[PDB]
């Protein structure tokens, strides 16, 4: 669905690839509907026995996929509202979204296992869902965000990539301008932009090594982090500026220098979020009909 | 020094365009804080924001009024916000809705009509609150026998709480009964059948006796019948009463015999008097292998040659047990900090306790095994002292259960009815629990029960406070009606149970009756205990028929008088009970009204919404236990106060310890002026301040019983459904 | 003849939990690993309920 | 689908029964697409041989 978004925004698309993609879209949708819950979650579940559970991060993913489904095709709003009540039920006494582990393989989850980070991602997903920045759910989320924010700022270390990326993303979509200029400053100080060389990472060795060879369970999120922050970077409701957008273009250059073109990547997370980036950046950088000009 | 503890009895079903109730409370130090219950939609936003302010020991439980909503079905947040001076608290939920309807019944003029007649019919309109109801209806029609709308009237301004129209029937008899259906703006269809048939009455009917229940040890049965005719007149006649066994041994699927033994019984009845007959069972084969038992009767007459029939007891079925005993006062919950006790009723077979049957009280996993016997009522009041395991089964049996009275049964079974129960004690880690002793029996009305409930402070008070009070409840109607409280200062470490409560059952109370009482601790601990009470329908608004008796001077000035108010109207119905004698009635009662009630009990939760989840399990929980004993950290499954909430259907919000800290499992997992009959009167009526001063058209010599339907509707008070009465 | 049987799992407080066994040699063993015996009023054998 | 035809021709229909019926329509369609043939038939078949 996100490459359908891509092509529908590129202005490149055909009705036949459209037809087949609709077929596969409906197929995936109905297959997912087979996997629906009694209560409205989604997981790898043995339900029809009352003592069973759902999943959190997976359910964030299914909710965003249903968002795109509504963006293209038919989908039941009762289901998304069921998902969101389940979200509300799944929060703590006063904290935010815990991590209810019932998954087969933890390779897919690109996170720091922290309830606050789960909460942040789901809640910015729900910020894409139409509601306020002051909803009780986003509000308690924002509480967790601010806590994480202080721990990361005045802490010298905050996982250095993941929590800070999702936090910049979240508080960026909250409505924060100059604080996100501040995280821009912090991150560009933690940068490896070179005058005559293109590359984007630190020495890549982790702090808590599992396996130590090939970095098991760690996708390394190389283009993924930069893509997240750039996604946050492009956005301004009335019109973004010239500095932010030209810097966005040049980092798009550096990241397409750092991405490949074989079609698909070694994972799904960095893939879908790079796809977000390419789609909306192409929609933004140009029109769809203005095609005649002599500069 | 107590942290402010706050607790609310607030139902999780928010309605649309009506009024219901929920309660609240606080305690402990300081009460100069505002609270605010903001009912908001879970999707979108429907602002119904409740701000509240009061003090401690103040449960001001008031009926809220909900306006109509937007959609059909959805749940809705309710963030309650509690602002401590040292901390800040809030909590939200998902309050669910339910598409409601007005409530209805159609009052049938008759069930027999000839070609060319006109049906007369009424209706009902009402809501959960049984104040009378005025509403439009987009949809009305009687129905054909084939499924065709008949009698339509669109969005009509029912002003009287119920409209009655009529419909002219055909002079073309298309034989069969008919039907009506109705829906409101929302479009929920509901229907009311009504027999409409026709044939000459068999001018009398047979009235016969029979054993009620049948069981194993059976040799002879009884019959007795008396002659009848119009006005209750006697008759002689003759009978040939085939009464049969059925279900012959074959596969009997029409390739074989299906009729088993038939036994005909004849006799004669005197002119004035009755006649008796006796029958047996062995000739009918009370065999172990059979299907159900049908027991039908008949009577023929003299000097005209006519028969009338009755089909009785189509399944006089012998049990796979022999007794008919049961519990009377049996509980599912208790504590090891209380020796509970109860009563059991022994009855055998037909509904009879006979004394002198010694039995055995058998408490397994209680280490309690006592005997008793049958009093004249077969009642035994056991009692169990209890310092035993969490859950336990309970049974008291006459016949010894080493080997299953009939010796094993690796084949078909037959045993004494064994009254069995399994009760689970209440989780109370402090053991300072709240105990009540329900009086589970034939519940009366117009009373106030002295239920002795018991209050346990194990661990007592350490810093705490002296003044203490609790808040017991006087509720019904599937909602929230009335409440009270009790106040009792606390000693340091006394835990007496000697306490009784007054719980009146006078008025505005339905057959539904559950209460709660509870007690809070400033240590972050609160305790509550509810019980249900099998209240019968004692009327809330008075309605009581009283009529001009069997009375000469049969002129219309015969002033029946049912009780009603100065502020009401009433739906009056003169009717002869002829066809409704020929066949019995069909719940023509407020029983039908009460079972009509959707969600009459505020209990349960739909599938999709489940509960709000919390975090309590421990991360590293291994044995870690030494000293006098060494023990793991395994578990126990027992009831919670959270479970009492989910029981009651109400929600609540507190910063305290309620949800037990259940651990979390690993993933390693498994030329005469006669007048028209059967309606002297048909009209809604406005009661004066002295009931109904009546002048209804009356006639002599109608040798008939005349039900008087009169069902009144008070604005200041509510509905009214009277018992009718025969007129002569 | 010692016994500390409580019928319930019988642990109060934060958790409810049954009884269980240990795996460690005792002072009563510390004669068994000598091999000799004795007779005593002190409390040496583990409290096997 | 034929009762959807029915209701769409009766003039009696709602968008919610429509929504659910579209859901079931797509469900049956995709389930049938699972049961498609190498050559383009349909049956209860053990294909891939
Ligand atoms: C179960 O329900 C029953 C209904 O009442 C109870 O039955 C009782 O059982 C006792 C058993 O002792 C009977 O006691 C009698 O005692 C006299 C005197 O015998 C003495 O010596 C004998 C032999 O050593 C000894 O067993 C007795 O305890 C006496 O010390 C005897 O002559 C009798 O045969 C009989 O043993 C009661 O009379 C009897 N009550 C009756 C029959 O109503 C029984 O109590 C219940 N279960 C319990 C708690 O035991
Ligand atoms: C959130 O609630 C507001 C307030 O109810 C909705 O705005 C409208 O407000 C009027 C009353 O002033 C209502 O009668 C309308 O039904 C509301 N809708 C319209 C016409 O805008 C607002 O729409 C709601 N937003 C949602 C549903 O998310
Ligand atoms: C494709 O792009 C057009 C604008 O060019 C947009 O209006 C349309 O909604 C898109 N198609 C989708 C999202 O289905
Ligand atoms: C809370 O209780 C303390 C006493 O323990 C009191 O001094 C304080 O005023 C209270 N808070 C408020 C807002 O009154
Ligand atoms: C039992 O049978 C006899 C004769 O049939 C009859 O007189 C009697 O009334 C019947 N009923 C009872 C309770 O005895
Ligand atoms: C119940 O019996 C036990 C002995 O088994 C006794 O200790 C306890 O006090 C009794 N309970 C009461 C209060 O009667
Ligand atoms: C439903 O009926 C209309 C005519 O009333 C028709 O034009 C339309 O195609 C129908 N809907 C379908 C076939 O999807």
């Amino acid at each position: 669905i996100y490459v359908l978004d891509y092509l529908n925004e590129t202005q490149q698309l055909t009705p036949e690839i459209k037809s087949k993609a609709i077929g596969y879209l409906n197929t995936g949708y109905q297959r997912q509907l087979n996997y629906k819950h009694y209560d409205g979650s989604y997981s790898t579940f043995g339900e029809r026995y009352g003592r069973n559970q759902g999943n959190t991060w997976l359910t964030a993913f299914v909710l965003k996929t249903f968002a795109q489904a509504r963006a293209y095709i038919f989908i039941d709003e009762a289901h998304i509202t069921q998902a969101l009540i389940w979200l509300s039920q799944r929060q703590k006494d006063n904290g935010c979204f815990r991590s209810s582990g019932s998954l087969l393989n933890n390779a897919i989850k690109g996170g720091v296992e922290d309830e606050v980070t789960l909460s942040a991602y789901i809640t910015i997903a729900l910020l894409e869902i139409p509601l306020t920045v002051t909803h009780p759910v986003v509000r308690n989320a924002l509480f967790c965000l601010e806590s994480a924010w202080k721990t990361a700022q005045e802490g010298d270390h905050g996982s250095h990539v993941y929590t800070k990326a999702l936090l910049a993303y979240a508080f960026a979509l909250a409505g924060n301008q100059d604080k996100r200029k501040e995280v821009l400053k912090s991150l560009n100080e933690e940068a490896v932009k070179k005058d005559n060389s293109v590359h984007w990472e630190r020495p890549q060795k982790p702090k808590a090594p599992v396996g130590h060879f090939y970095e098991p369970q760690a996708p390394s999120a190389e283009v993924e982090m930069t893509s997240y922050v750039l996604l946050a970077y492009l956005t301004a409701q009335p019109a973004p500026t010239s500095e932010d957008l030209t810097s966005a273009t040049n980092i798009v250059k550096w990241i397409t220098k750092q991405q490949n073109a074989q079609g698909g990547f070694s994972s799904t997370q960095d893939t879908v979020v790079a796809l977000h980036a390419l789609s909306k950046y192409g929609a933004a950088t140009f029109t769809r009909t203005g095609k005649a000009a002599q500069v | 020094s107590g942290k402010p503890q706050y607790m609310v009895l607030v139902p999780s079903l928010l309605h649309t365009e009506t009024t219901e109730k929920g309660c609240v409370l606080l305690s402990y130090l300081n009460e100069t804080v505002t609270v605010s219950a903001s009912l908001e939609s879970v999707r979108g936003n429907r602002s119904l924001f409740t701000d509240l302010e009061a003090e401690n020991d103040v449960l001001h439980c008031v009926a809220f009024a909900v306006p109509k909503s937007s959609s059909n079905e959805e749940v809705m947040f309710l963030t309650v916000q509690v602002k401590g001076p040292t901390q800040e608290f809030k909590k939200r939920t998902t309050v669910m809705v339910k598409n409601e309807d007005s409530l209805v019944f159609v009052q049938t003029d008759k069930s027999i009509y000839k070609p060319g007649q006109t049906v007369k019919f009424r209706v009902v309109s009402m809501d959960e609150n049984f104040h009378p109801l005025n509403e439009l209806i987009p949809l009305v029609y009687i129905q054909d026998p084939k499924g065709n709308r008949i009698a339509q009237w669109q969005s009509f301004q029912l002003e009287g709480g119920l409209k009655q129209f009529s419909f002219p029937l055909s002079s073309e008899p298309f034989q069969g009964s008919y039907k009506v259906v109705v829906q409101k703006k929302s479009g929920g269809r509901t229907e009311h059948p009504f027999t409409v048939e026709e044939f000459v009455l068999p001018k009398f009917e047979v009235q016969v006796t029979v054993p009620k229940i049948i069981t194993i040890l059976e040799e002879e049965m009884n019959v007795s019948v008396c002659g009848l005719y119009t006005y209750g007149k006697p008759v002689p006649g003759h009978v040939t009463v085939s009464i049969c066994r059925k279900y012959s041994d074959a596969s009997d699927c029409h390739g074989e015999d299906s009729q088993a033994f038939c036994e005909k019984f004849s006799g004669q009845l005197n002119s004035h008097g009755c006649f008796y007959q006796q029958v047996k069972t062995k000739v009918f084969q009370l065999k172990r292998k059979e299907y159900e038992m049908k027991l039908h009767t008949e009577a023929q007459i003299q000097e005209e040659g006519t028969v009338v029939e009755l089909t009785g007891r189509q399944s006089s079925e012998i049990t796979r047990t022999i007794t008919k005993l049961s519990f009377v006062k049996v509980d599912s919950h208790f504590r090891q900090g209380i020796p509970f006790f109860g009563q059991v009723r022994l009855v055998d077979g037909k509904g009879v306790p006979i004394p002198n049957k010694v039995i055995f009280i058998r408490g397994n996993e209680a280490n309690y095994y006592s005997n008793a016997t049958t009093d004249e009522h077969g009642l035994v009041q056991f009692s169990i002292n209890t310092t035993n395991v969490m859950g336990t089964s309970l049974t008291v049996r006459v016949n010894y259960k080493d080997r299953s009275p009939c010796y094993g049964y690796q084949w078909v079974s037959e045993e004494h009815e064994e009254a069995h129960h399994t009760a689970y004690l209440v989780f109370s880690p402090s053991k300072s629990f709240v105990h009540l002793e329900p009086m589970s029996h034939e519940l009366p009305c117009g009373h106030t029960q002295t239920v002795q409930a018991h209050y346990i402070l194990n661990g007592g008070t350490l810093l705490g406070l002296k003044k203490l009070s609790f808040y017991y409840l006087i509720m019904a109607k599937g909602g929230i009606v009335r409440t009270g409280t009790h106040g009792l200062l606390v000693k340091q470490e006394d835990m007496k149970g000697h306490f009784s409560i007054s719980i009146p059952v006078k008025s505005d109370i339905a057959p539904v009756a559950r209460l709660l009482i509870y007690a809070v601790l400033p240590t972050g601990d609160v305790i509550g205990d509810s019980a249900k009470y099998d209240v019968e329908n004692c009327l809330a608004n008075k309605v009581d028929l009283s009529f001009s008796p069997s009375q000469s001077l049969p002129a219309s000035h015969a002033h029946l008088r049912v009780t009603a108010a100065p502020q009401s109207v009433c739906a009056l119905r003169a009717v002869d009970q002829s066809v409704l004698l020929m066949k019995p009635d069909a719940e023509l009662s407020a029983s039908s009204v009460y079972n009509l009630l959707p969600e009459k009990d505020l209990t349960g939760f739909p599938g999709p919404l489940n509960d709000q989840d919390n975090e309590d399990c421990i991360n590293r929980h291994n044995v870690y236990i030494n000293g006098i004993t060494y023990t793991p950290v395994s578990s126990t499954n027992e009831k919670d106060m959270y479970s009492f909430l989910e029981d009651m259907g109400l929600k609540a919000f507190t910063n305290s310890k309620i949800r037990k800290p259940k651990m979390c499992p690993q993933l390693q997992q498994y030329t005469v002026r006669k007048y028209f009959p059967e309606t002297w009167i048909w009209d809604l009526v406005v009661v004066n301040s002295a009931g109904v001063a009546e002048v209804g058209v009356t006639v002599p010599d109608t040798i008939t019983e005349w039900k008087a339907g009169a069902f009144c509707l008070s604005e200041d008070a509510g509905l009214g459904i009277s018992s009718t009465a025969s007129l002569r």
